[PDB]
RNA sequence: CAGAUACUAACAC
RNA sequence: AAGUGUAGUAUCUGUUCUUAUCAGUUUAAUAUCUG
């Protein structure tokens, strides 16, 4: 193994397609952005001098100073705790190659970025987005949050710098963003939305309502869409074109906590949760995925995934891939 | 009966819930893997994780109705 | 004996029904899904579904049919006004004004 | 030192150190301890607290590092090297010990 | 001091699923929220029913059980010897029968009530 | 073996299990219980859950034979098709109006709970925050 | 009634009647878990006699394959008392 | 509540 | 002429109770019991 540096917990990557360089998020929770971490220090300073009030000034100064100037390895000394619902978190475009960084930016104290995609809109083409999904003041627990946005770049310079495009709000955190059918799929809380690109804010085209609680993942295939609930596992919903909607067809029987989700065919999901397991879970034949009187089957979709595999790994499967 | 955890007919749910919660404390406390992950999601110490779910044991869903 | 076992002592009341009495548990039941509720069901303009089973009182299948409305008219999507356009230089419209 | 899970100190005058996160150490004890000792004896005032400066290392000198990948938080399998062979590239660590790291078959 | 069921409906995100006897219950709030959960499974119809769980299954004629078609065409149903054959009818031309989904459970009444998949195996 | 035979056997003992008899649903659970025990890790939960629809309804019955082997069964079904399905058929009755209902529900809960105290984690359903009470864990719906 | 205390080091035995009877359930098939039983089960005039009966005991009683995978092994001294 | 009958537990002798 | 005992179920037979108008004990509800 090579090692290339990071400055906070890195949360995903996408590889940009057409030059192979990955575009990171990291955040870390009660955590200081280089920004608060130096006004933090600018304040501490100036009150380390206005403690004195003798001749013992000159000597707070140069004690003042000396700190402002002292710089500790984050990596030796461990990162500053900020307080509880504290966010520092970054979008770093890193060659793979060499881990240089081609470009960084950093977000807004207290944004923690959850979600990235790379993309292009069929409304222009050949440019290509970076998508990033952002929390405001998240509190864990217990969980409260200040809506989020999802920031929007082109990337530029044959896939080495983020231009800053656009911020659009959501109402809660957008957890997963996939590209989709030229536009882009984005999971915010328990809503399902497609987005266009527009121009001054993504566009809602679509959304669906009846996913059970937040979205913790997205993934593709043709007019078919799964969706990772963080404990309610695997819904399938398709995307209808000419009538604009997102329809429920089929979920699983199970709770699984979801924490990563393959596609191993058009019919079969491979799933890892929380607690250490892996799991196929597979349409049977002749699923119909073209869909107050209605119910659905035990409080859930008309339609059920049935369980082909089940593993206990042992330890929290956060990656899984065909391949 | 005998085994703390069981229930029966006049079980409420504050009883019930508190089971839960003090059941699924100590399972976070034994899966190295989910306290490693709550320990990485709060940016926190695994040391400090352990403690502040052994602080939460006491009284995990607020006092007795 | 009989009489007491199928509860025929016992005499419940539905308005929807205008004030018919089943004398009943088990008629009782049976009856939301039956003619005459369904008949005051369209007469309050409610569908008769299992929302309202066990429901005799006019002031609550009115409320409660109320508030089932909003929740599924909150629960759909409505591109008429919940579709984003821009018009000219990033400005929001609705689906209407587009 | 990095956060420990464990700290093992070996009768031959070494420190081994299980990282928490990341790779774990094992230091050369090169002093057993300028610097201020505090004390329980000493006085000290409501609320007070006793202060000391983190520096570089002094009593123990790096000896070996264990490359560890917990935490794998993302992973990805491609050939981004063009050496028609893919790699995996992981991204792992917690904090500012957080790496982006590469893996490829074979010995280094 | 209980809900009324008009009361006990309006407090609930599905009504739907409020009973008549759920009122009476210590915890009806807790009881309707669960019955609402993804996949769980009803409480048996027959609960509240004075006869006793099958025993109004009674003054109906019932043809004897029919044979899965694989043990049928063993031809054991005609001889009451060929031992391959006894064999392939369990170990080749075994058929699944079909099996009820999860949470159905039976009553009384109940009875006369790239597509290619992956890691597949190969042919033989 | 029993893998190999729990196909041809199953819709024989669906008919022995919606049989009047008590004594052809008491045996009925026998077997169902030995086969579950022996086919634990070998597929064939589709099989043990639809038998488990025939089983269950049985869970009312007073007559200590049928109850005990009905009983039996269960505690055999919780290791094949495991807790998370047995809590999914004990959720409704627990806080069942009737004490009946919940007698017999805590008595199976309690059974899975010895039985899968661990395992019962991962399965518990979400309950929602009182004004004066907190039931979410809050833990579990982290993402990292 | 089982004694259901703490399993000690001692061994279960059963008397030649109720040889291969799994102690907790009666099947004669597959023993597989060797039981153990309390101290006080197995203390002075209680040495060596029967789990099931207490009469004299002449092999070693077991656990059978299905009561192991229930982990009913686990619950304590089987000793019908 | 009593009588007759049938049955269950590899029940025991 | 392969008998008897222990523990427990099920099914026919012969018994299955008019009440005003409320309260209480109860129960999921009824019934039961007491005014
Ligand atoms: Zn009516
Ligand atoms: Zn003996
Ligand atoms: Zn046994």
């Amino acid at each position: 193994q090579v090692a290339f540096p990071l400055q906070y917990t890195p949360r995903k990557f996408v590889i940009h397609p057409e030059s192979n360089n990955l575009i990171i998020i990291e955040t870390d929770h009660n955590a200081y952005t280089e920004a608060t971490k130096a006004q933090r220090k600018q304040q501490m300073a100036e009150e380390m001098v206005e403690a004195a009030g003798e001749d013992e000034r000159e000597l707070a100064a140069e004690m003042a100073a000396a700190f402002l100037n002292e710089n500790l390895p984050e990596s030796i000394f461990g990162a500053p705790k900020a307080g509880n619902g504290q966010w520092a978190s970054v979008i770093r475009v890193m060659n793979p190659i060499q881990g240089n960084t081609l470009d960084l930016v950093q977000l807004e104290q207290n944004e923690a970025a959850f979600s990235v995609a790379v993309c292009r809109f069929s409304n222009t083409g050949e440019d290509w987005y970076v998508l990033v999904g952002v929390a405001k003041d998240l509190i864990l627990n217990p969980r409260s949050v200040a809506g989020g946005f999802v920031y929007t770049y082109k990337l530029v310079n044959n896939g080495e710098k983020l231009e800053f495009l656009h911020k659009t709000p959501v109402e809660e955190v957008p957890a997963a963003i996939a590209p989709f059918q030229g536009r882009v799929l984005i999971g915010v809380g328990k809503l399902l939305r497609v987005y266009d690109l527009g121009k001054k804010k993504l566009l809602r085209k679509c959304e669906n309502k009846h996913i059970a609680n937040y979205i913790s993942g997205i993934q593709t295939i043709g007019h078919r869409v799964i969706v990772s609930d963080v404990q309610e596992s695997f819904i399938w919903v398709r995307y209808k074109r000419n009538e604009n909607q997102l329809i429920i067809f089929a979920d699983d029987t199970y709770p699984r906590w979801v924490t990563t989700a393959s596609l191993l065919d058009y019919d079969t999901v491979a799933g890892a949760d929380k607690f250490g397991n892996i799991c196929v879970v597979r349409l049977p034949p002749n699923t119909n995925d073209e869909v107050l009187w209605d119910r659905g089957l035990l409080n859930g979709a008309s339609q059920k995934a049935e369980v082909i595999m089940n593993y206990h790994v042992g330890e929290t499967v956060l990656s899984l891939q065909k391949t | 009966s005998k085994y703390i955890g069981t229930g029966h007919a006049d079980t409420t749910k504050w009883e019930w819930l508190v089971n839960q919660h003090r059941d699924s404390y100590c399972s976070y406390m034994g899966h190295f893997d989910l306290l490693n992950y709550f320990a990485i999601a709060e940016n926190e110490s695994k040391a400090r994780v352990r403690f502040n779910l052994m602080e939460k044991m006491l009284q995990p869903c607020g006092p007795p109705a | 004996w009989l009489y007491k076992l199928h509860g025929l002592n016992i005499n419940y009341n539905c308005e929807i029904c205008g004030n018919y009495t089943y004398r009943g548990p088990k008629a009782f039941q049976r009856h939301f899904a039956e003619w005459r509720h369904a008949h005051g069901m369209r007469c309050l303009g409610i569908p008769n579904t299992a929302h309202f089973a066990n429901v005799t009182q006019i002031e609550d299948a009115v409320s409660l049919w109320a508030k089932l409305k909003l929740q599924k008219a909150s629960e759909r999507w409505q591109p008429d006004t919940e579709e984003e356009y821009e018009d000219s230089s990033g400005n929001v419209v609705n689906k209407k004004t587009y | 030192v990095p956060v420990a899970a464990a700290m093992c100190v070996l009768k031959t005058g070494f420190l081994f150190v299980a990282s928490e996160f990341g790779n774990h150490y094992l230091y050369q004890i090169a002093h057993l301890g300028e610097e201020p000792e505090f004390s329980s004896a000493m006085p000290l005032e409501e609320g007070d607290t006793f202060f000391f400066q983190p520096r570089p290392l002094k009593n123990l000198v790096l000896v070996d590092e264990l490359d560890s990948l917990s935490p794998i938080l993302f992973c990805q399998i491609a050939d981004l090297a063009n050496e028609d062979t893919p790699q995996l590239y992981v991204a792992c660590g917690r904090g500012p010990r957080s790496s982006l790291r590469v893996l490829r078959h074979g010995l280094e | 001091n209980r809900f009324t069921v008009a009361e006990l409906k309006q407090l609930v995100a599905r009504p739907d699923v409020v009973e008549m006897h759920d009122v009476t219950a210590q915890d009806p709030k807790l009881l309707v929220h669960l019955k609402a959960t993804r996949n769980s499974v009803p409480v048996p119809r027959h609960w509240c029913f004075k006869r006793k769980y099958l025993q109004g299954k009674r003054g109906i004629e019932k043809p004897p059980f029919e044979l899965p078609d694989f043990i049928k065409r063993t031809g054991i149903q005609e001889m009451r010897i060929d031992y391959q054959k006894l064999h392939d009818a369990f170990f080749k031309w075994q058929t699944k029968p079909k099996l009820t989904i999860h949470g159905d459970l039976y009553y009384e009444g109940k009875e006369f009530e790239d597509r290619t998949p992956w890691g597949e195996l190969e042919p033989s | 073996m029993g893998k190999d035979y729990i196909y041809a056997v199953t819709p024989l003992l669906e008919d022995a299990l919606m049989d009047r008899d008590l004594v052809h649903r008491q045996t009925a659970s026998a077997v169902v219980q030995h086969m579950s025990l022996g086919v634990y890790g070998f597929g064939c939960e589709d099989s043990l859950n639809h038998l488990l629809n025939y089983v269950w309804p049985n869970v009312f019955e007073t007559s200590p034979h049928v109850i005990q082997a009905v009983m039996g069964a269960l505690e055999g079904l919780r290791v094949a098709i495991g807790p998370c399905r047995m809590l999914q058929y004990c959720l409704q009755g627990l806080f069942h109006p009737a004490r009946k209902v919940r007698d017999v529900y805590w008595k199976i809960y309690n059974s899975i709970y010895i039985g899968s105290q661990d395992a019962l984690i991962a399965h518990y359903p979400r309950i929602y925050n009182d004004d004066k009470n907190t039931y979410i864990r809050y833990e579990l719906d982290y993402i990292l | 009634i089982f004694c259901r205390k703490q399993a000690g080091v001692a061994i279960g035995r059963l008397c030649e009647k109720c040889d291969g009877k799994c102690v907790i359930c009666d099947s004669y098939v597959r023993p597989c878990t060797l039981v153990r039983i309390c101290d006080e089960c197995n203390y002075g005039s209680y040495q060596g006699r029967c789990v099931i009966c207490g009469g004299p005991g002449v092999s070693d009683a077991y656990y059978c394959k299905e009561c192991t995978i229930q982990e009913k092994d686990r619950d304590g001294c089987p000793k019908i008392v």
